[PDB]
DNA sequence: GCGCGTACGTGCGTTTAAGCGGTGCTAGAGCTGTCTACGACCAATTGAGCGGCCTTCGGCACCGGGATTCTGATGGGCGGCCGCGTAT
DNA sequence: ATACGCGGCCGCCCATCAGAATCCCGGTGCCGAGGCCGCTCAATTGGTCGTAGACAGCTCTAGCACCGCTTAAACGCACGTACGCGCT
């Protein structure tokens, strides 16, 4: 496989690609709604897809939010995800000021 | 693959202040290393300077980090107290207690001939050692192996020669043999002598074992039900000669104690185990297959017995789908309670003939579970209150047989009593708080109102209940009782006092505390258990916990700790599930429960697991029940739910080929019948149908051989006639001695006599079968058994030649004198003739790197060897 | 950070075409007015559609039997052992 | 006292019988169209009334076009400064 450097880099990239598995886990984020949505009301209870169908909504919220940070990263001479990356594309879309 | 730092064991001083730093071990202090890729048993004394970089520095650098604090809070502080020198030190012993077991040697996998690099082959055997699993057996040679552990390789030559595989075993799968009833204990219980509650039993596990059908043993929880088992698979096995590789799945918490309770009730029939990971996945197949790989089912087959936990079960459902098994065996088989299970299908795959379950499991909670066993041991077979009588009619007649219901009312007469006490207890001031406030979102929404939700629902069914006696199972309950703002007093004071259960507990506790009882504490909750690991250190009693978060290591160390003739500690707390999951605990008598186990029955196993056989010490069972809480209630639902508690034709030539040589190599073999089948040697023939051709073949080989001496003999006689005619002309001068013909008769008779010209037959099967070889060695091997027999018995290798002379061998190429001729002897005495490899690595013989089979003595060397020395001190050369 | 390069901002003069209010013309939106076709509604009969329930052959990947090739003990015959041994 | 005989040992080429391994034929499990079907409640069928909306007439806004006096805005070019962007 070639040498060692930016070696694997690239190759986990691929294998992610190819696989359709949850990026984030299905048990911490489980209850990081069940904690807030009680905030908001009380004596909550929860379908089984409910959540299995937000993990989908946001997993894909944040791929589609980093494909761009990645393209204002690249126009910057970078490959680095920084910080504010993340807020022009925001802001630009426009939930963010 | 390289020679760097595995491991620390040993720590000491290398040479005669306030901390000692780095360079004060490396120019004072030496500590034992264990390498890299080797068992322990290669441990060295080395420093730095001494082996410079290596690979690996990482762990001895920590070590002696860990070494120098170590030294200032032992010998260089005056805040150390009496008892942190006691357990400082203490380290240091059971660190090595853990080590030192690994030397013992505990089982020999296999054995390699694998070529050194002086031009040498030795023999190396695959060892196993102590309270370790199959990983990190490395290769020892054989010198030294016997030298240490001698009854290991006795064994482990044992079994390899012990021909018993699932390869002969009897077809009785059409239909089966008439079985018979047994009065007397087995010949084959070392273990001792059961009772008369064990032998029944197992003739009914067989009695229904000749019939076609499983069968479920539903006896009290610890009735040597495992003994019936053990002994339900070895007489099986030596009954109707089932070498049937048999399968059985225990609890990985209840599999130890079956693996010594297999070793010590029958000692001939091996029993390896599945319970490893990645490594072991493949030390597991090394000896579960023979020969590598194999074409078709054609496994030559090395076990017939194995223990599986759960997990294992379901990770490698595949494999074992696959292999045939024909019995089962399964340990607290209540686990089948619901039809929706994920081994309840899973087990059903397994090509099986019959099935085994034993566990104590109540059948009427729910009716499910009752039909799910039904279903599960037999696939298709499956309340009105005057249709009862009908309905029992129908139940009754039907359930019984894959049934067993029989009482204590044995071995109990010598166990000391058993017995229970209620407790009620009212409830506290902090408590009825969070009695009464809990069940509204008043202050418990002032206080921890973020979480109020989530439990909410938790607190009303599924904690008043376990949250009704005990409070303090939240965060807004420690400070909440104690009425002030270190003070130790308090704390201990505080935290009894909020509790009416807490505080009779530490009374009863204190009360036979004098006396001298051993308390056990099963609490449901994994918590409870620390809560309590924190109060009753601090009044100093000495304990250990039993959680559901253990090494099987580790768990191991402390239940055998406990039950140890002299040991300190009377108190030890237990869970529900994580409790009542196996064991038994025979020392202690006296057992409390802080709340019932949400169901009629836990608690009834949780005191089994104290109350039991051997229990010579009565029983004392308390059971905290709350009174005006919800704890009640179950109670009484719980009652609800325990209401109802009910030949082979003729020998062909090829096999002819197979008999004439086995004679050669181990003489009369008429003994030796069944070993040689069970390994590849022979065909299934009944014992006489070879015994006989064995005698015919020789038979035939004497008639031969006299026949052919008496012709020559014959011819003999008539040219000496006629050389002792010429004999008168050579002293009369008629022929001169100088002058004598190119042929006459001297020259004829010297021919004659020295002939050397191989003696023949035929036997139906083989091609010219040579006589004289066959009678020769058959003789010979006869007269060295029947000599040492008789003088050397109890020790075969003392056996001495004396004054009597053998051949000097000057120029083979390693020392030869006749202490090596001794064992050479003894070797075939013990291992036949023609087999010298068997003779040249065994360790007792020391003859290893004398054999070269340019370097002599090879192979004919030897074969020369023994026919002249066998001959020559019987007289047979005369 | 720094340094090189150059392109894009700022200016003036030249130049080009928008914006203004002026008129004229008629097209196409918006209104208006009568008819009647096509859609809603109510009826009664009929099978497409949904839940409930279990089907069969073909394809991936693990498999099966028979002749054939390579390794091991066997064996008479020509040679060599130089060292104990009987006969004169 | 002195010389002849030989004896198993051994390298040699040369012979026999079993075991390993490749090719000739294979069974097995998984996936996806199929079939069966049946109680039935939504579409279809035959049918009446009435009303939107097509359609023809009409008039009456506003979108187009067109022109010329006036001029602000665009244009193009000249000059240099202060950034884009390249390198380290
Ligand atoms: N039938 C028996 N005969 C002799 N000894 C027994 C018998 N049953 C049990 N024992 C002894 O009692 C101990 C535990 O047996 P048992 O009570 O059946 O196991 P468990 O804890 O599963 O019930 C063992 O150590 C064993 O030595
Ligand atoms: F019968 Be037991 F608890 F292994």
């Amino acid at each position: 496989h070639r040498y060692r450097p930016g070696t694997v880099a690239l190759r986990e990239i691929r294998r992610y690609q190819k696989s359709t598995e949850l990026l984030i886990r299905k048990l911490p984020f489980q209850r990081l709604v069940r904690e807030i949505a009680q905030d908001f009301k009380t004596d909550l209870r929860f379908q089984s897809s409910a959540v299995m169908a937000l993990q989908e909504a946001s997993e894909a919220y944040l791929v589609g939010l980093f494909e761009d940070t990645n393209l204002c990263g690249i126009h910057a001479k970078r490959v680095t995800i920084m910080p504010k990356d993340i807020q022009l594309a925001r802001r630009i879309r426009g939930e963010r000021a | 693959d390289f020679h760097g730092i595995d491991i620390v064991i040993n720590h000491r001083l290398k040479t005669s202040k306030t901390v000692p730093d780095l360079n004060n071990c490396k120019e004072n202090y030496e500590f034992l290393i264990k390498w890299t890729d080797e068992s322990h048993l290669h441990n060295t004394w080395e420093t730095y300077e001494s082996i410079g970089q290596v690979r690996g520095l990482k762990r001895l650098d920590n070590y002696c980090k860990q070494f120098i604090i170590e030294d200032q809070q032992v010998r260089l502080d005056p805040y150390v107290t009496a008892e942190d020198i006691e357990i400082m030190d203490m380290e240091r012993e059971r660190r090595l207690d853990e080590f030192e077991e690994f030397h013992v040697p505990e089982r020999i996998i296999d054995s390699q001939r694998a070529s050194l690099e002086d031009g040498t082959s030795q023999l190396q055997y695959l060892v196993k050692w102590r309270r370790l699993n199959y990983d990190e057996a490395t290769w020892e040679n054989a010198t030294d192996i016997v030298k240490l552990a001698p009854e290991q390789v006795k064994h482990f030559q044992n079994r390899e020669n012990s021909k018993i595989l699932p390869q002969y075993s009897s077809n009785y799968t059409s239909q089966r043999p008439r079985f018979e009833k047994l009065s007397v204990q087995p010949p084959f219980i070392k273990g001792g002598e059961l009772r008369d509650f064990q032998l029944t039993g197992i003739n009914w596990m067989a009695f229904l074992w000749s019939k076609g059908d499983n069968g479920i043993l539903a006896d009290e929880m610890g009735l040597g039900k495992t003994v019936q088992t053990v002994a339900f698979i070895s007489w099986l096995i030596f009954a109707r000669r089932q070498n049937g590789p048999h399968i059985i799945v225990v609890p990985l918490s209840t599999m130890p104690a079956w693996l010594d309770t297999f070793e010590k009730w029958a000692p001939d029939l091996n029993c390896i185990c599945y319970m490893g990971n990645q490594k072991s996945r493949d030390t597991i197949r090394e000896y579960e297959f023979y020969t590598n790989p194999r074409a078709k089912g054609k496994k030559t087959m090395k076990f017939n017995v194995l223990l599986t936990t759960y997990e294992y079960i379901l990770k490698d459902r595949a494999e074992l789908g696959s292999i045939k098994w024909q019995f089962m065996a399964v340990d607290e088989a209540h686990r089948l309670k619901n039809a929706e299970s994920s081994l309840y299908e899973s087990l059903n795959s397994f090509k099986v003939a019959n099935r085994m379950l034993i566990t104590g499991t109540p059948l009427q909670n729910n009716i499910k579970e009752l039909a799910a066993l039904v279903n599960f041991l037999m696939p298709g077979r499956f309340n009105q209150d005057e249709e009862q009588e009908e309905y029992i009619h129908d139940l009754h007649r039907r359930i019984q047989p894959f049934i067993l219901r029989r009482l204590k009312k044995d071995v109990e007469k010598s166990l000391p009593s058993k017995t229970e006490r209620i407790l009620r207890v009212e409830l506290s001031d902090v408590q009825t708080e969070y009695y009464k406030n809990i069940l509204t979102k008043n202050y418990s929404a002032l206080t921890a109102g973020a979480k109020g939700g989530h439990f909410s629902l938790l607190n009303i069914m599924n904690e008043l209940k376990k949250a009704s006696n005990h409070p303090y199972l939240f965060d807004n309950a420690e400070e909440r009782v104690l009425q002030k703002f270190m003070t130790r007093e308090n704390v201990l004071r505080g935290l009894i006092m909020s509790s009416g259960k807490m505080v009779l507990l530490d009374q009863l506790l204190t009360r036979l505390k004098k006396d001298g009882h051993r308390v056990l504490i099963f609490s449901q909750m994994v918590r409870m258990l620390d809560i309590l690991g924190d109060y009753l250190s601090i009044k100093g009693i000495n304990f250990q916990r039993l959680d559901g978060t253990v090494p099987s290591a580790q768990r191991r160390i402390s239940i055998d700790h406990f039950n140890s003739p002299d040991s300190n500690d009377f108190v030890f707390l237990l869970s529900t599930r994580a409790g009542g999951l196996g064991i038994n605990l025979m020392t202690a008598d006296t057992v409390v429960i802080f709340d019932s186990d949400w169901n009629p029955q836990a608690d009834l196993q949780a005191m089994a697991r104290a109350h039991r056989i051997g229990q010579k010490n009565h029983v004392m069972v308390y059971r905290l029940v709350s009174k005006d809480t919800v704890e009640e209630e179950v109670l009484e639902r719980a009652r609800k739910k325990m209401i109802l508690e009910y030949d082979m034709d003729s020998i062909g030539e090829s096999e002819v080929r197979a008999l004439y040589k086995a004679i050669l190599k181990f003489g009369n073999l008429k003994e030796i019948l069944d070993e040689l089948i069970a390994d590849g040697t022979l065909p299934v023939k009944s014992f006489e149908k070879y015994g006989e051709t064995y005698d015919e073949m020789m038979e035939a080989a004497k008639d031969c051989v006299h026949e052919e001496e008496k012709n020559r003999k014959e011819i003999l006689e008539k040219l000496e006639k006629h050389a002792t005619a010429y004999r008168a002309k050579l002293k009369s001068g008629e022929i001169k001695a100088e002058n004598q013909p190119k042929d006459n008769p001297l020259t004829r008779l010297s021919l004659k006599k020295r002939e050397k010209k191989a003696v023949l037959f035929n036997f139906k099967g083989v091609k010219s079968l040579n006589a004289e070889s066959l009678l020769s060695r058959v003789e010979d091997l006869k007269y060295l058994k029947n000599l040492i027999n008789s003088n050397y018995k109890d020790d075969p290798l003392k056996f001495s030649l004396g004054n009597n002379t053998p051949k000097p061998v000057q120029n083979w190429s390693s020392n030869w004198t006749k202490e090596e001729d001794e064992k050479l002897l003894i070797g075939v005495f013990k291992y036949g003739y023609g087999s010298w490899t068997q003779i040249r690595d065994d360790p007792f013989l020391g003859i290893t790197d004398k054999i070269f089979l340019k370097k002599v003595p090879g192979a004919i060397h030897l074969g020369r060897r023994v026919d002249y020395l066998l001959s020559f001190l019987r007289g047979g050369l005369n």
